[PDB]
């Protein structure tokens, strides 16, 4: 039993997506499918179930009049349609099948792989690299700031230095742009040795920065 | 930006302030800062306005990274006490004035407490200490007709129609809080946990709600989900051009079905397409609050900066 | 209206040990329990509905137990891909939010001290109007830390944000940074920037500190 899910999308405020759910490995038309979403950081809210069998769709009271969730059983295809989103849509949504509990609700026994949806009135912006340098054992890193939207991906030395590195999550700033961190521990000797040197990795702008880092 | 109404600007001094009875009405009020020159007239024998030319979208927050102003509809603990929800208390000598906002100049500022919410102002003429101790003559204010950069709400706080809870679920909740802050000692005056060594009073910035009971309580892990409700109170009358619509051309207008409106109005209300129009509040919603295994709909939720003394 | 809780919320147990997780009804929902494993940025997976009904494909080690107004999931030794967010929902009747807010699974370890950096701003990032200064808390554990700034001895608010890694797959670690972020304006207009971190692995809290030299 497969579900898989549409690709990842990027979209500004007070617009329409449509993201689908294909399904395979089991006849579509007589079991519940349904989408569920997690907003960042958060657990799991249901938005809405149906039934391919006779097209009886029930959303959740949260999401009722948001959203249109449909099938399509020549295709054994779950959508989920917002005709007007909003920056609080940003979330990961899966779909996933259904099983009944008679007068009573559901439980979820297959899950599509996700679908990220990003909503932002930013425009892609590739990342600025500052340098944190380091003023036994020292510590040093790269500052990534102010890119839109994720990912980036940090590498040291191209790839050379990969112990004792720490790259963290990005964070959302008031502005909109994403801001992160990757710092190596070293050890002292080799700072006025050893050449330290971050790269920076922004696919959706197209950027690649390297900086050095330095004492 | 504004709700209604954009930046006042006031000339008489004098002028009387007149009780107005619509919610859009008051809401308007609410917009031009007149609730906060009220304040400042009852309490601390100020002659005129704060808000001139910059109304709320202007007021100064702290700390500056404050988010539910970024959303006109949200009420400020202020504007909740224009439309009635709770009490910004005149402070007395005990209530101890916080640490890290730039108090020189304001006329009006006012912070959340553990107790309640408590306003310190300004006489006319006079003007805040950078310290925040003490009104001295100001040149500046002689006009009596100050901008909004005289008025500082400490926090990032919202207010909003309560949904009341059982005592019996406050203390059930106030321990939790208890237990997620065990060497505090008092916050803003009020014993928190039963102390032997207990230090100085010093700056606690801390998130909490107000569950309409003794006093707040405080959360370090919490959720929070927010709930577009589109009742009555998330609507504003207005007459384009001319300000808010009465007491009466409102309440016609969310009850009669034959005004006009915005595509949300018409679905709950009824439309028909001059006369008043309603929209919706630019708001995230209701906020609903989970922490300690309960879920409740504060009447005021935020981050604020309070005073705690911890344990030794 | 029937509210799930799942304590505590985050669950420390060592690799190979036995794992019990709690969740906690509000209402009797008698055997209309389901139980969801979340892998670290995969999707779910059902591992027991009701109650105790292990579902397909899944290994003998995870056991389903309870009915009524208590359930338990049990992991009777704990492998290493064990270790993420676990999930209790009901079924009894289809409310807005039937799912408990999950608990997530932590490798237990001996407790380990941050070691604290602070850095200044870059001289190149200080020229485009904005100065970030960064504290790294290293290789710490437990993850609970707390960590202030301080300039010219004020404490700050609502100028910073924290990002913690995950935990190591050698040592088990947790690494933190908090960025507090000003312009040159206020930057330029105070001296010492102070790091402050408190930590059930130091006896006193830790200060790094530097003047804008
Ligand atoms: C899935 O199951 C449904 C119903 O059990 C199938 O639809 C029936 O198909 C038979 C012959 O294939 C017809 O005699 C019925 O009239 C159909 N009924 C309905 C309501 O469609 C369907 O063919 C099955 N599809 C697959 C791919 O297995
Ligand atoms: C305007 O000022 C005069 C004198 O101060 C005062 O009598 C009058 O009441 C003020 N305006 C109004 C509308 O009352
Ligand atoms: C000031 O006093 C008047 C007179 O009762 C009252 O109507 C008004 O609400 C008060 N305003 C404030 C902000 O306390």
């Amino acid at each position: 039993v497969q579900l898989v899910q549409s690709g990842a999308e990027v979209k500004k405020p007070g617009e329409s997506l449509t993201i689908s759910c294909e399904t395979s490995r089991y006849n579509f038309t007589y079991h519940w499918v349904g989408w569920v979403r997690q907003m960042p950081g958060e657990g799991l809210e249901w938005m809405g179930i149906i039934y391919p069998g006779d097209s009886d769709t029930r959303y959740s009271p949260s999401f009722q009049g948001q959203i249109t969730i449909s099938a399509d059983k020549s295709l054994s295809t779950t959508y989920l349609h917002w005709r007007r989103l909003k920056a609080s849509d940003t979330a990961i949504y899966y779909c996933a099948r259904l099983k009944p509990a008679w007068g009573r609700g559901y439980y979820f026994d297959y899950w599509g792989q996700g679908t990220l949806v990003t909503v932002s009135s930013a425009s892609t912006k590739g990342p600025s690299v500052f340098p944190l340098a380091p003023s036994g054992t020292a510590a040093l890193g790269c500052l990534v700031k102010d890119y839109f939207p994720e990912p980036v991906t940090v590498s040291w030395n191209s790839g050379a230095l990969t112990s004792g590195v720490h790259t963290f999550p990005a964070v959302l700033q008031s502005s909109g742009l994403y801001s992160l961190s990757s710092v190596v521990t070293v050890p002292s000797s080799s700072l006025g040795t050893q050449t330290y040197i971050c790269n920076v990795n922004h696919k959706p702008s197209n950027t690649k920065v390297d900086k050095k880092v330095e004492p | 930006g504004p709700i209604i109404c954009a930046g006042p600007i006031h000339s008489n001094k004098s002028a009387d302030i007149p009780h107005l009875l619509g919610y859009s009405e008051k809401i308007c009020q609410i917009d031009r800062l007149i609730h906060v020159s009220s304040w400042l007239r009852n309490h601390s024998q100020f002659q005129g306005y704060v808000g001139q030319r910059g109304g709320r979208s202007q007021v100064s927050y702290y700390p500056a990274e404050n988010s539910y102003s970024r959303w006109s509809g949200l009420l400020s603990p202020c504007d909740a006490d224009w439309l009635g929800m709770l009490v910004v208390k005149k402070a007395k000598g005990s209530d101890m004035i916080v640490p890290g906002p730039s108090y020189k100049g304001k006329v009006f500022f006012e912070r959340p407490t553990f107790d309640g919410y408590v306003g310190w102002g300004c006489g006319s003429g006079k003007s805040r200490t950078e310290s925040g101790e003490l009104c001295s003559s100001d040149s500046g204010t002689s006009s009596g007709l100050l901008p909004s950069d005289r008025v500082l709400w400490i926090g990032d706080v919202a207010c909003q129609p309560m949904t009341p809870i059982p005592e019996e679920t406050f203390l059930e909740l106030k321990s939790f809080s208890q237990s997620e802050f065990p060497d505090i000692c008092k916050i803003d005056g009020i014993v928190f946990n039963q102390c032997e060594g207990e230090s100085l009073p010093q700056p606690f910035d801390v998130a909490w709600m107000d569950v309409g009971h003794s006093h707040k309580i405080i959360m370090r892990e919490h959720k929070t989900k927010w709930v577009q409700e589109s009742s009555s109170k998330d609507f504003v009358c207005y007459k384009e051009g001319t300000g808010p619509c009465s007491e009466s051309e409102e309440k016609t207008c969310k009850t009669s079905g034959s005004c006009r409106g915005d595509m949300q109005f018409c679905k709950v209300a009824g439309c028909e397409h001059a006369k008043c129009r309603c929209s919706l509040v630019h708001k995230p919603g209701e906020v609903v609050v989970s922490y300690g295994g309960m879920r409740v709909r504060p009447k005021c939720y935020g981050f604020s900066r309070m005073m705690a003394t911890l344990e030794v | 209206e029937i509210v799930l809780t799942q304590s505590p919320a985050t669950l420390s147990v060592s690799p190979g040990e036995r794992a019990t997780l709690s969740c906690r009804a509000s209402q009797s929902v008698s055997s209309n329990l389901a139980w969801y494993q979340h892998k670290p940025g995969q999707a779910p997976r059902l591992l027991i509905y009701g109650a105790f009904i292990r579902a397909t494909g899944i290994p003998a080690r995870f056991s389903g137990s309870g009915s009524g107004t208590e359930f338990t999931l049990t992991i009777s030794s704990l492998q290493s891909e064990d270790f993420a967010v676990y999930y209790c929902q009901h079924y009894n009747n289809w409310p807005p939010n039937p799912f408990g807010q999950g608990t997530r699974l932590e490798i237990k370890r001996t407790v380990a001290a941050p070691s604290v950096f602070i850095f200044p701003p870059s001289d190149e990032q200080l020229k485009s109007g904005t100065a970030s200064v960064v504290c790294l808390l290293n290789n710490f554990y437990p993850r609970e830390a707390k960590v202030q700034w301080k300039v010219d001895n004020a404490l700050q608010s609502g100028n910073s944000q924290e990002s913690v890694t995950e935990q190591d797959s050698k040592d088990s670690t947790y690494s933190l940074s908090s960025t507090l972020t000003l312009s040159k304006a206020d930057y330029e207009k105070h001296k010492v920037y102070a790091c402050e971190v408190t930590h059930q692995g130091l006896s006193s809290p830790v200060t790094k500190s530097f003047n804008r030299g």
